[PDB]
């Protein structure tokens, strides 16, 4: 293939295709080797993602509100997300705002399985 | 965002603390 | 945050968070100072990329035929992977493979819509 | 795999074409 044939090549493969061939390389040619091409391809990655929630070929879990439990919410935000406490409750405090993104890249069943265990704790959750 | 979140505590941690984050992450990963 | 603590975060990330996450620290560190967690985080990805294979969050196309369609089903699949010949029709050949995986980390709508286009042309296909 | 069949690819090309592809990807993509 022309370098320019494998650029369209990586320029269609979905986000996880581009992450495993990445660590197919990191593994084979090592780290330092394999570089060039883990900095090269995060950006398509990047853009892939992007493109997968313009599509809705995935979905995020946008917080509307945190309701009258704050702190039950933010519980739950970070058994997701692993957030440490400053942070998360930093997150949470920005509901209602378009980037109050919980997670993103996530499936309609896991994003369903999300918006749920958040709204069973008083919170408003927008499925995007 | 969650990943937001993840990129201030990041670019918050000096040159050594980085290096740290990423041995760990190279040495659970299998990483040469 | 702590390290291991930053660390837990990212091991919780979605493929899509994930190349999300390093594209931001390229456009905003730059390739260079950016690539440390570039390459430190691709085999994560590779990781969350393997997880939801297994876990059925994404789905992946797979060849257990081509039958007399060689050259027509090398076609199809030139035109989902941009592959080029040489290579199409290597991956077409090892029909009945278990790596004979034509895509992967699509969705089932996007697994089912590939299925049909290569059934089409006269292949087997098995979605996992 | 496709993605096994462009790692064969990347890895056929020389040092001057990894890096024209390199170079290539990060423009499109706006890298600096």
């Amino acid at each position: 293939m022309t370098i320019d044939e494998i650029i369209e090549a990586i320029e269609k493969l979905t986000v996880s295709e581009l992450a495993e061939l990445v660590k197919k390389l990191e593994d084979k040619f090592g780290v330092t080797a394999a570089a060039p091409v883990a900095v090269a391809a995060a950006p398509v990655a990047g853009a892939a993602a992007g493109a997968a929630q313009e599509e809705k070929t995935e979905f995020d879990v946008v917080l509307k509100s945190f309701g009258q439990n704050k702190i039950q919410v933010i519980k739950v935000v970070r058994e997701i997300t692993g957030l440490g406490l400053k942070e998360a409750k930093d997150l949470v405090e920005k509901a209602g705002s378009p980037d109050a993104v919980i997670k993103s890249g996530v499936s309609k069943e896991e994003a369903e399985e999300i918006k749920k265990k958040l709204e069973e704790a008083g919170a408003e959750v927008e499925l995007k | 965002m969650t990943i937001d979140e993840i990129i201030e505590a990041i670019e918050k941690l000096t040159v050594s603390e980085l290096a740290e984050l990423v041995k760990k992450l190279e040495d659970k990963f299998g990483v040469t």
